[PDB]
């Protein structure tokens, strides 16, 4: 069967949810959300922040615990069916990871943009950060790292070491969270307006080309798919 | 909304919002709201934010609800930023269109080069209506009428399809055939040579001279059609008129202030000296956009917010009317929920504990003379 | 192994469509991030693209994954539009939050809030790249027509909203009634980084002169992020982390 | 710090202890040694032992300074006991406007200094024990020039 | 002004400053004015005379929340001690670390193939140990700091 | 014997030298010694600067010739016993260093600091300075070559050329002795005031962590104690 | 020559010459010749240019074909 539709839950799962959150976000931006010190606001973002964060952690860890245990051992003693049917499983992966690097890199950041240039900053935890870089974010980081550990417990390729350009474009891409709070300091204390070609706003510029290593990776995932099936048809 | 967040010390000690007035509740769609007042620009601006050498006089909404149709400091039209001087008083006025329907806070802001927004006193505005309806109609010196809601916006949608119909034509074109993996292994077997050929080039030489002969000849129709356009238009707006309000006939000295913590109170001691011919009598503290009033001395009729507005807030020891030529002490507190409510109690967490407001003294007749304030501000807590 | 020929094409043709959207959304992702915190105040607002600074400015930061992108696909694949890639998904991700944020979520009109284009000069890069394939012809030559071609061909967009109006005693570009009427709370007025005018600024220069600083930087950014793409294309094994 | 401080600071000149003491890093070095040699990976070290060296900092150092908090009303304006202390132990070529130090702005959020500023302190800490490492792995090269 | 001032250039002022003698000796005592970009201006300086002894020196000042302490060795005891504590927490982990052979025979271990017997158990136990006491102390060292001295500003 | 006494004669040497120069200046830091042009403070530092030059000039000089002509010609007829002892005297000459690296480098140099946070810069030749820069600088400066100078002559290690780290770690420290003057151009022109985290004032801590180096001059030592002398006991 | 090319508004507002009187119109060689004149210091300073906190009063000539013996401000070389 090879490729198997995962894939279309990959994308599905991911549409849905953050369709949701779209709409969530623009029915209570405002009214109940405008205001950082609001009752409202608390029961409204508060809980929700609360909740998103452990249940990112939870998924994170049992993801990184199951697929870690379920290791393969007897790497070596692989068909190549089944090594090309893992290759493809692990490529679904990768389209789930750049799809979740997508959402929280794209729509929700520029989104946090508009929804700054539309009222005041409030506070380090305004709603629109809780959708993306209290979200979005443990959400790629979650996803990324999951497609690391999958292509090290189960392709050839990727064992026998860490892939350096693989490395990074997991790690740089979460190299974006321990930053989420480099500008805020670079704000109480250096830019105190709302800006985005601003100085201290590049700790996500310098490590936003982290996510560069994604053409590495390409190539080596080609160079893991051309092992046993380069052919024959290809090369002639 | 913005506010509530600002430190405590530079709300209260940036600028100062008074005889602010709102010129309806509720308007209807396409109808026009004016916002009124006065901003005193306090003389111990600090240090931190930089000086409103390049200031803009924004307002306050969730989004293009309104459009700022007109603005004014003095009696000038600033569509741009302006230069403010601090220790000087000037008198705004902006004009508002209904865009949206719904209930908006509409603030006031003056932003600053270097210290950021300073949101002012804010009323919610009512608008009903439907958003449809609204219209910008502007006639530009070309002898040409049109509406900012719409206008250019076809030809802007229009010219970025093209652009990225073109595009995603040069990677369907590169597309048809096998991408990655093929390709990779023919380039590393060996010499590839192959992949790019004719008539590749030749699409390539094609998409290149329509690319450039394209731009040409569109710059060519922009040219020649609309053939008159002026620059953007930028540049502060120096020299802007100040207020030139009398000498104030009271002065005012600060002798110790403290508030409660926890608490919603702020005490305060006063040593007043009235000079002028008329017994004056306290009647509001406006500190940072809350006004503590004294009910048997001055009531708002402007319509202020009702969360911003303590009618009976204003305490005085002593409010009897002042002789002139007399000086007396008196113990003034200023009590209200919201002082809370707007995180005026938070300056306990703030590094510069230092506060000013505006003493508004009324005498029999009714006019006022305003006053400031300015003094260590020092909590208490047993 | 593989059965025979044609499963091998229909694996390879999965295999493409399937990384395509991968490096497709990831690149995406990235540049816009670079995009809209290096260029992203100027790319916002109509009156903010002025003449002198979007010129000068957008270009030399926008060049940068282009570059890499390039130098990677095409040294590698013989691919040559990964310019072409990089623009198309940045004006994509700048559209939809256009649209469904800014005009969407807020209000901000479309004609007001249109991002800036760039398929000119994506296209004049990637087939520069392709025919006469030197990088450094690319870095020279396809790096000025990047540079250059910037304003004009971002022009028809802009240039009716450069007709003149007096508005209220002022001279105003529709542009800038534009940026006074839709109030954006927090882009205030002056920290809109456009031409205000120099004593040393000599009639009808200020378009071109920055183009051609455009180009010029550009050409270097080109020229370094080439060498950053390179780096970044590796495929090194870390024995340890 | 502490030889300098006891026979200099105090001995040689007169400030007092309590006024020059030095700040306390022993926790988030231990806590960075413990992370290296624990799951030994450099890159999970430059994560996770930058971020706690870089945010138990301040936390750590607080039970030397909170006593120094303690707010005074001194003549009249509001002054913590760290303060009072450097208006009076006089330090004729450190001016007090010299002193670069929290201030305030229009963006500052209550209770937020101490924690944005500690995220971002482990943030530059991650970047800085990253390239350092590598410094350091220069450093220690056994390379013989044969000419100098 | 006990913090930086603004000074009009132009203008005249008077200033007034109190002064508690604290060392016995003769002292130039002089005035400047320090300046943000040009350093200190030396004003004219006399010199005083101080007898006694620095023994009989006090600082006495009263905070908000009712206590008198003296600057002179006020929070003394509790900087010395925790300072003394960490150094000596540093101090353990070096001698732990130091007990067996240190450079020579560790460095011919890691080169001479894998070493893989340098850190083992209970190396790995004592260091988790001191990650979480470090952890655990630092912990309840703030929460002792704000449960006593309530107010800090 | 292998390693004798000396250890005990560089450590004192230099403990004595140090604790009567701190006395020194802790007597004559005030009361001739405040004063740049008072005549008192000519007499008291400047003639002290002049000898301590002179003197730090003939001793680099003395020790660099006898220690250069003393060279060991015949190096690979070395038995490995006297290998050992030269290993050990090198070792001894490295704690030399390092004693001279800790006093010149921490306790004159925040001596300095403090020096300046107690009154006003007043020349480029305060007593503080002759103490530091102009004393404990050639002090260390003179041990580090004198430690390079006695490896290249007396260990075959260290011949066959130079030794890159070594010779890091001997110019750095040595480095900080032409930039004494670099931040002092940033000052009479630059910083205008008194400071430590200032810029130009950091042409001592680039070259601060030259000496970073030393770690590689261990490595280097410790690969020439283990040629000959590695067991047999170690590595079993 | 210089002018005529700086920005327009920006000539038209820095500056005020006015009064200006000049001694001669042809002189010999080695001989004298004044210029005289005020300059109201505009309001309206644009932003762009720097305030005239450090100006400098020179004589526009093609390179020293006068030499400036003497410039007073006021009163004051
Ligand atoms: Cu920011
Ligand atoms: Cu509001
Ligand atoms: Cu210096
Ligand atoms: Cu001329």
């Amino acid at each position: 069967l090879l490729d198997k539709k995962w894939l279309t839950f990959a994308l599905a799962i991911y549409t849905v949810f953050y369709l949701w959150v779209r709409w969530y976000e623009g029915v209570y931006g405002w009214s109940a959300g405008l205001d950082s010190f609001a009752p409202e606001f608390e029961t409204y973002w508060m809980n929700f922040l609360y909740t998103e964060i452990v249940l990112e952690i939870v998924t994170a860890s049992i993801l990184w615990g199951y697929l870690w245990k379920t290791r393969d051992r007897n790497l070596a003693a692989l068909t190549p069916r089944e090594e090309l049917r893992r290759n493809f499983t692990h490529l679904v992966w990768l389209v789930a990871y750049a799809w979740a690097i997508y959402w929280g890199a794209s729509y929700f950041t520029e989104q946090d943009g508009t929804w700054h240039q539309t009222i005041v900053r409030d506070t380090d935890f305004t709603p629109s950060h809780i959708i993306e870089f209290y979200l979005s974010y443990p959400i790629y980081i979650i996803t990324g790292f999951a497609a690391f550990i999958y292509a090290k417990t189960r392709l050839p390729f990727f064992a026998k070491g860490i892939s350096l350009p693989y490395l990074v474009l997991v790690v740089g891409p979460f190299m974006i969270l321990p930053n989420v709070g480099l500008n805020e300091w670079g704000h109480t204390f250096w830019f105190m307006e709302e800006l985005f070609v601003a100085p201290l706003h590049y700790g996500f510029v310098i490590f936003g080309w982290l996510a560069l290593a994604v053409m590495g990776t390409l190539t080596q995932t080609f160079y893991s798919f051309a092992q046993g099936g380069l052919g024959q048809s290809l090369c002639e | 909304h913005g506010e509530k967040s600002q430190a405590a010390f530079m709300r209260m000690r940036t600028i100062h919002w008074y005889d602010l007035s709102w010129s309806k509740e509720k308007v209807k769609i396409n109808e026009t709201v004016e916002i009124k007042g006065k901003f005193h620009v306090f003389e111990g601006w600090p240090e931190t934010v930089d000086e409103p050498d390049v200031a803009f006089l924004n307002v306050g909404m969730p989004g293009p609800v309104f459009i700022r149709k007109e603005s004014y400091i003095g009696g000038q039209l600033v569509p741009r930023s302006v230069r403010l001087e601090i220790g000087k008083t000037y008198d705004f006025r902006v004009v508002l269109k209904a865009r949206r329907p719904g209930d908006w806070h509409v603030h006031t802001m003056m932003n600053v080069q270097g210290g950021g927004p300073i949101i002012g006193p804010g009323k919610w505005i009512t608008v009903e209506g439907s958003m449809s309806e609204f219209r910008n109609p502007v006639t530009t010196l070309t002898g040409q009428t049109v509406d900012l809601e719409n206008y250019n916006e076809g030809n802007t949608y229009f010219w970025h399809a093209f652009w990225f119909a073109i595009g995603v034509a040069w990677i369907g074109y590169w597309s048809r055939r096998p991408i990655f993996i093929p390709r990779l292994l023919m380039v590393d077997a060996g010499r590839a040579d192959e992949l790019v050929s004719a008539t590749d080039r030749k699409v390539a030489m094609g998409f290149l001279a329509a690319t450039i002969l394209i731009v040409v000849m569109a710059m060519s129709s922009a040219n020649s059609k609309y053939p008159i356009t002026i620059p953007l238009q930028a540049g502060t707006m120096r020299g802007m008129k100040p207020l030139e309000l009398p000498a104030p006939t009271v002065s005012v000295k600060v002798e110790d202030a403290t508030y409660r913590v926890p608490g919603r109170a702020m005490r305060m001691k006063l040593t007043i000296t009235n000079h002028g011919n008329s017994p004056i009598r306290l009647g509001e503290f406006y500190t940072a956009s809350v006004r503590f009033l004294d009910s048997d001395v001055y009531k708002d009729t402007t319509g202020y917010p009702e969360d911003l507005l303590a009618e009976d807030g204003l305490s005085v020891s002593d409010n009897s009317p002042l002789a002139p030529g007399e000086t007396r002490t008196v113990d003034v507190t200023a009590s209200d929920a919201a002082w809370e409510v707007y995180r005026l109690s938070d300056i306990i967490y703030d590094p510069d504990s230092r506060f000013a407001g505006l003493l508004f003294f009324f005498d029999a007749t009714g006019n006022r003379q305003v006053v400031q304030i300015d003094a260590p501000l020092i909590p208490s807590f047993m | 192994a593989v059965r025979s020929h044609a499963e091998a094409v229909q694996v390879s043709r999965t295999i493409d469509w399937m990384a395509l959207f991968v490096v497709f959304f990831v690149i995406v992702g990235s540049y816009h991030i670079h995009a809209m915190l290096t260029m992203g105040d100027w790319d916002f607002w109509s009156d903010w693209k002025d003449r002198r600074l979007w010129v000068t400015v957008t270009p030399i930061v926008l060049v940068t994954f282009p570059a890499a992108v390039q130098s990677y696909l095409w040294e590698r694949y013989r691919l040559p539009w990964g310019a072409t890639v990089c623009v198309l998904g940045l004006l994509l991700g700048e559209w939809i939050n256009r649209y469904f944020n800014f005009w969407g979520w807020t209000y901000f009109p479309i004609n007001f809030v249109f991002p800036a284009s760039l398929v000119p000069g994506a296209i004049i890069l990637d087939t520069v790249l392709m025919l006469s394939g030197s990088y450094l012809f690319t870095a020279i030559v396809g790096a000025m027509g990047w540079g250059l071609i910037f304003y004009p061909g971002n022009w028809p967009i802009i240039a009716p909203l450069h007709v003149p109006v007096e508005y209220n005693g002022m001279l105003m570009s529709i542009a800038d009634i534009q940026g006074y009427n839709y109030v954006r709370t927090g882009t205030p007025e002056y920290i809109r980084m456009v031409e205000k005018g120099t004593l040393r600024t000599f009639g009808k220069d200020v378009a071109p002169v920055s183009a051609f600083f455009s180009a010029f930087m550009s050409i270097l950014i080109y020229f370094m992020w080439h060498f950053i793409g390179r780096w970044f294309s590796n495929e090194r094994f870390l024995q340890s982390t």
